[PDB]
DNA sequence: GGGTATTCGCCGTGTACCTCTCCTAGCCC
DNA sequence: GGGCTAATGACGGCGAATACCC
RNA sequence: CGGAGAGGUA
């Protein structure tokens, strides 16, 4: 568990554009689209998502490849 | 749209106006404040404002089960989506023009500024007092002045093919559509090369820049005159009318139905070729009416008992205490809140509050409904409310889960500072 | 005292009166004022639009609640829409420019 | 108390010096009296705030 | 001496400002709001970064409000041989 | 006294005339000293006519309170005040521009002082309320700042003379000691961003693509002046000088109408907004609270970046 | 309709500055009517009157006759502001923006008149088929 | 009286029954009635014998009650004592002060 | 001359709640 | 009945409306 | 229940 949010600070100097990200990715591992790349530990998505974010595995350029993704899968 | 900023403000033209509504309403019908059936067709139809009730039947007499969701007319519903419900708006087209008063009463009278001459001139004519040439006779004559009836009829038998002059809204109509706003910046500009006064100048320079302010609003004059009048929802104006000897002020709504009166009856006289005089005075306490509708600020505010607040109209409507009701006070109370007094946890971290055992279980009864409904303890939201009043164990791990890390906002009840 | 549903009032939909169900907090303009001196943006946006007052909204979003995922989508600001048919109302054109 | 009432006008002042003076007959019942000054040593009579 | 102190237009933390007390220094100009001339908005370079953070301000967070929040919150606070005689300096220096 | 009196002793202003050891008059410029001290009020006059004195001698003395002046009152009335920019106490002039001066029609109304410029505009007077503490001479070379009625300055002359940094550098002061006198500490970027709120209006003194004088926003006038460079044709212009608008004033002087429906007199703002057909960015944040969408800030305004960093790239 | 058509056109009386209207601020619009009326006589005004039937169309040819008047007006100050930069005019920016010197200036009015005369010629020529 | 514009009872009552009453064109009779109404009323002016008694006091009377009327002595007393406190003789009443 | 310097009506109202009352009114059928 | 129906024992600001010295 | 008037608390 982490809730602090000091990693994801240095990872994403806006740290605020972070929190929408941030949110996205929890948006869609909430409601299928996507599955968690970290062992759950009960947590809430969001903080999932944090731990995603602070270990550099969910960076903009990532998450934005990874939907552009999806929809190509989606109309195909 | 997306939700964006940079929004545009504009006079809006007739055509989309129409574009707007769907249908205009037959006969004005409005609950007695005694009486609270929403009567159809009048201020309160499911056609064009959208279904009052949905999934019913509602002409104020029938409420047959049939149109629950589906577009057919039975006695003159349609039936939609809460979604059609909002957009769909109303329309009267008006036979004559009518003129918005706030331009009127505003000290920068815009159509006064506009036309170049002093309010009182434009407030004659609407109010059908004094007769206006709209560009009629010149030889002798002068192509935009006020006249008396007397002057009106000297100038008749003086000149009636090159000579005419209305009443009311129609002058100021025939006035704005006669500028070419072009033409007349092309030429002020082009003679400020050519003038060498100071106070002309300023005349010039001013003028250019009220035409040169409604060619880039690209608004026509012609529209700020009410052609056509768009008409609200019923239930997206205050209503709420109290049981017994107090009532509460709902003036919109019998404005709606006099405007529409007024409109009928001038269709009425102009269908059956009314003589001038009445159908003039028609005219008269129409836009009389629509005015009163428009503001009863303008027509001159006061004080009403019990309520420190003026009688109702569209543009107090517009904005009331501290400003639009929704967005500020009053009063803005939000659920899934919770209020209690404070005690102090010396063992907490510092990411971290002490919340009553209760105050968790009725914050988060959505929450543990759907952790319960997930984990199939309960099959529906009945089971669900009888699982979580027992108070049984179980429930204690679900709130567990459900705020593992789930994180609440405390605020002070003055916050003078962000962190508050 | 402390609410997720219960008591709804007219002309203003807001939780009000009552003493089986006590309504909800005033989130007053001191409130709004706090979580716009932070970056605070979207709490703002719930606080006022969907748990607030729109109907359908706060059904439709407790529905989403219920099914198992806290779910909430921008699309058209209700409040918005009924301030625009106002204005239209009045023979005034809002556009929905973007910049 | 219903009788005379000797006061100080600051307020009537106007953004100037030399606080000026009022005396003010309150009833029991009735209308009441006002008799003030003004910055120019001008008595003036208001019979309630007219 | 004319050596440079601090790059161009370089935040003033901590260590900067130890550097600048040691190299005492009567003034310094500095990038305001004020002289700023972003439009429909404000440089961050032009305003600092003083706020619950350490690091330079970014784009967005209204300092506006944070502004008027942080002149409200002290006013409950607010509560309602020298000059004209002699002037007599009270350390020794030019 | 230096305060209005008769209409036959208030056309004429006592001077004391020193001239050197030879009869002849003698002026020093570059000095508020030229020679002659036009006397204020209750200036007793030491030295009589032909009275020989030494260079260190007193010419006319004034009593004072040594310490005791009221020019501030404190507390959070004077911050609202200064915040306000209010008048303390009347204003005291400064040197309304540099050049030579002199006195025009004394105490016609109130008194009148030329300010001759020597390559300006020779007629520059302007108006002296007999209730300041009159320090003015005729000869003297003055220069914009310098203080011609002692006494407490409003902020609205310090903008219009001394430039926009110096009034910053007022308003930031007063408000910082106020605050220390409570002991509390403020950085004072807070107060820059709430001055450059407050002088966000600015008149025209040239003319350029607006009016001669109107209000209009500083940043409008920076981006058609940079407009106007931009292009040969120049329209006109421009020149302007920022105003300090009150804190109330400036609120409504917001480009916005969505800020004014809310909170001022609506529907002639409504109708300005419409006739004009106002394009508001929407910048204000409480605006896009009261239209219903999210705020440009923070979260808010880096979703709505990215929107725009999305649109034309779909 | 009429092979001659008596009119005012080119006269000497029509050379005035416009200071008569119709209203209050006195300035340009219901003169430029004044205008071109004066360069026509009565005339002009039963021929116009019997060749276009219905009020409104002989309203709506009036104002195509104060456009005429308008577009040869400008033409007229135009070429007049280029004459002037030929024969030698440096702009003055002035508090109403750009203008000739003074001793190069002409009147808007003059202009006005000049160019109503030679459109009431001009619908003269038209009167006489 | 400089500033007075009347000399005479019946303007002085014009002006006084057109200033209590606005409009209303004046009628000697009426302007008697009102001011007999205002200051001279058994049934609706009282001063009562608390108010008699302190308004004595404030005019330092010697006597201890009286009518509980208004009377032209009564005023000519206090227009006399106000004199005197502008002349910097006279006392001003406490505002609060529980005598 | 002209800026004070008065007079002449309207209107706004920290935060949250606990209780209470009071709410467009005139009127011809 | 009922269904229509067009001020004084607050306080301060503020524009309009006057008040006044040289 | 929409907004005003009143006591009490913080």
């Amino acid at each position: 568990a982490r809730v602090t949010v000091q990693d994801a600070v240095e990872k994403i100097g806006n740290r605020f554009d972070l929190v929408l990200v941030a949110a996205r990715r929890a948006r869609q591992m909430q409601v299928g689209g996507k599955d968690p790349l970290v062992p759950e530990e009960n947590d809430k998505t969001t903080v999932i998502a944090l731990r995603e974010i602070e270990e550099g595995l969910i960076n903009n350029q990532i998450l934005d490849v990874r939907e552009r993704q999806e929809q190509q899968e989606q109309e195909a | 749209t997306e939700e964006f900023d940079a929004i545009k403000i504009a006079l809006a033209s007739p055509d989309m106006i129409r574009s707007w509504s769907f249908g205009e309403v037959k006969k004005p019908e409005t609950i007695n404040y005694r009486t609270f059936k929403p009567e159809r067709d009048g201020l309160f139809c499911a056609r064009i404002f959208g279904p009052v009730k949905d999934y019913e039947c509602l002409c104020g007499k029938y409420k047959r089960l049939k149109h629950r969701g589906v577009i057919c007319e039975k006695c003159g519903v349609e039936v939609t989506q809460t979604k059609v419900r909002r957009e769909r708006m109303g329309h009267i087209e008006l036979a004559s023009p009518t003129a918005h008063i706030w331009f009127l009463k505003s000290l920068p009278s815009r159509i006064g500024l506009l036309l170049d001459m002093p309010l009182r001139d434009i407030e004659r004519v609407l109010y059908f007092e004094s007769y206006v040439v709209i560009e009629g006779g010149m030889t002798n004559l002068e192509r935009q002045q006020i006249l008396t009836e007397e002057q009106y009829l000297d100038a008749l038998e003086e000149f009636g093919d090159e000579f005419d002059a209305k009443m009311g809204a129609e002058a100021i109509q025939a006035l704005l559509k006669s500028m070419d706003l072009e033409q007349e910046c092309e030429q002020l500009r082009e003679e400020l090369n050519e003038t060498n006064s100071e106070t002309k100048r300023k005349k010039l320079t001013k003028r250019i820049k009220l035409l040169e302010a409604f060619v880039q609003s690209g608004n026509k004059p012609e529209w700020m005159i009410l052609t056509v009048l768009p008409v609200l929802p019923p239930d997206l104006r205050p209503l709420v009318p109290l049981d017994g000897g107090r009532f509460a002020t709902s003036d919109l709504n019998d404005l709606y139905r006099r405007v529409i009166n007024r409109n009928n009856r001038l269709k009425r006289l102009l269908d059956l070729a009314a003589p001038d005089i009445i159908v003039r005075n028609e005219k008269r306490m129409l836009q009389e009416a629509v005015d009163a509708l428009l503001d009863n600020g303008r027509r001159g505010r006061a004080i009403t008992g019990s309520n420190k607040r003026p009688l109702k109209s569209l543009a107090d409507m517009i904005k009331g205490k501290q400003g639009r009701f929704r967005q500020n006070l009053l009063g803005k109370r939000v659920d899934y809140s919770g209020r209690s007094v404070i005690t102090v946890g010396p063992y907490l971290r510092l990411h971290q509050c002490g919340l009553p055992k209760k105050m968790a279980l009725e914050l988060f009864k959505p929450f543990i409904y759907g952790k319960l409904e997930l984990r199939g303890l309960a099959t529906t939201i009945k089971a669900a409310k009888k699982m979580v009043e027992r108070e049984e164990a179980v429930v204690w791990d679900i709130l567990d889960e459900v705020i593992r890390e789930h994180p609440v906002l405390l605020n002070r009840a003055p916050t003078l500072h962000r962190l508050g | 005292h402390a609410r997720s549903t219960g008591s709804y009032s007219l002309v203003t939909q807001q939780p009000l009166g009552g003493k089986a169900q006590f309504g909800g907090q005033r989130f007053g303009e001191m409130e709004v004022w706090a979580l716009e001196a932070y970056g605070a943006a979207y709490t703002l946006q719930e606080m006022l639009t969907v748990k607030s007052d729109d109907v359908n909204g706060r059904t439709k979003m407790y529905k989403n609640i219920v099914d198992g995922n806290h779910q909430m989508e921008p699309g058209m600001p209700e409040s918005f829409n009924v301030l625009l048919k106002e204005i239209r109302s009045l023979g005034i054109n809002i556009e929905l420019e973007d910049e | 108390s219903p009788g005379v009432f000797f006061d100080s006008d600051k307020g009537k002042t106007h953004s100037s010096g030399k606080v000026l003076y009022n005396a003010r007959i309150i009833p029991y019942r009735g209308s009441w009296l006002d008799f003030e000054f003004d910055p120019k040593d001008n008595l003036f009579v208001r019979i309630d705030r007219r | 001496t004319a050596d440079i102190l601090v790059p161009r237009n370089t935040l003033l933390h901590e260590q900067w400002c130890d550097l600048l007390e040691e190299n005492s220094v009567d003034a310094v100009k500095v990038r305001s709001v004020v002289s700023c001339d972003t439009d429909f908005g404000v440089c961050a370079h032009c305003y600092g970064r003083d706020l619950a953070r350490g690091h330079i301000i970014n784009k967005g967070e209204a300092i506006g409000v944070i502004a008027a929040q942080s002149i409200g919150e002290p006013g409950t606070q607010l509560t309602m041989a020298a000059a004209e005689s002699s002037i007599q300096v009270k350390n020794k220096g030019s | 006294d230096s305060a209005e009196r008769t209409a036959g002793g208030k056309d004429l202003r006592p001077a004391l005339k020193i001239v050197d050891a030879q009869g002849n008059d003698v002026l020093i410029p570059g000095t508020d000293m030229p020679a002659q001290y036009f006397l204020p009020g209750k200036a007793i006059v030491q030295l009589e006519d032909g009275v020989q004195i030494s260079s260190g001698d007193t010419l006319a003395r004034i009593p004072q309170e040594s310490g005791g002046t009221k020019d501030i009152t404190g507390g959070l009335p004077r911050v609202a005040d200064l915040f306000e920019a209010r008048r303390p106490k009347e204003p005291a002039i400064l040197a309304e521009i540099s050049g030579i001066v002199s006195f025009g029609k004394e105490t016609k109304g109130k008194r009148r002082l030329v300010i001759t410029p020597v390559d300006g505009s020779d007629p520059y007077e302007e108006m002296i309320p007999k209730w300041r503490q009159l320090n003015v001479f005729e000869g003297e070379r003055v220069e914009r700042g310098d203080v011609i009625s002692d006494g407490p300055e409003a902020p609205h002359d310090i903008l219009r003379l001394r430039g926009v940094h110096a009034v910053t550098r007022y308003i930031v002061n007063e408000v910082q000691d106020v605050y220390r006198l409570q002991g509390v500490k403020i950085n004072d970027k807070h107060i820059e961003v709430i001055v450059r709120q407050m002088l966000r209006k600015a008149t025209i003194v040239n003319a350029g693509s607006s009016d001669f004088l109107e209000g209009e926003q500083v940043e409008y006038s920076r981006v058609k002046i940079a407009n106007r460079e931009l292009e040969a044709n120049g329209k006109v212009g421009a020149t302007y000088s920022r105003d300090l608008l009150g804190i109330t004033k400036a609120s409504l002087a917001t480009e916005s109408f969505i800020s004014a429906a809310s909170f001022q007199e609506t529907t002639r703002v409504l109708t300005e907004a419409a006739v004009a057909g106002k394009r508001d960015e929407l910048r204000g944040l409480k605006e896009n609270v009261i239209v219903g969408r999210l705020i440009p800030a923070g979260t808010g305004y880096a979703y709505h970046q990215d929107r725009m960093r999305r649109r034309a790239a779909g | 309709m009429t092979k001659i058509t008596v009119n005012y056109t080119v006269d000497v009386k029509d050379i005035q500055p416009k200071h008569v209207r119709s209203e209050s601020n006195p300035q340009n619009q219901n003169k430029i009517r004044r205008a071109w009326v004066l360069s026509l006589s009565d005339n002009a005004m039963e021929v116009i009157q019997n060749k276009i039937k219905s009020a409104p169309a002989r309203h709506a040819y009036y104002e195509a006759i104060d456009r005429e008047v308008s577009n040869k007006w400008i033409e007229l100050m135009r070429k007049h502001t280029t004459e002037s930069l030929n024969a030698g005019a440096k702009f003055i920016m002035t508090s109403c923006g750009e203008r000739l010197e003074d001793d190069y200036c002409g009147n808007a009015d003059e202009r006005l008149i000049v160019a109503a005369q030679i459109v009431a010629e001009t619908i003269a020529a038209d009167f006489n088929r | 009286l400089r500033v007075d514009p009347t000399n005479d009872r019946l303007s002085a009552l014009v002006e006084i029954y057109r200033m209590m009453r606005p409009g209303e064109p004046p009628t000697r009779e009426a302007a008697e009635s009102l001011f007999e109404n205002l200051f001279f009323s058994e049934d609706r002016y009282d001063l009562s014998a608390v108010g008699r008694m302190k308004f004595n006091r404030s005019l330092l009377r010697e006597e201890i009650e009286g009518s509980g009327i208004l009377s032209k002595d009564d005023i000519i007393d206090v227009m006399k004592k106000l004199i005197d406190i502008r002349n910097g003789k006279g006392e001003v009443d406490d505002i609060d002060h529980l005598g």
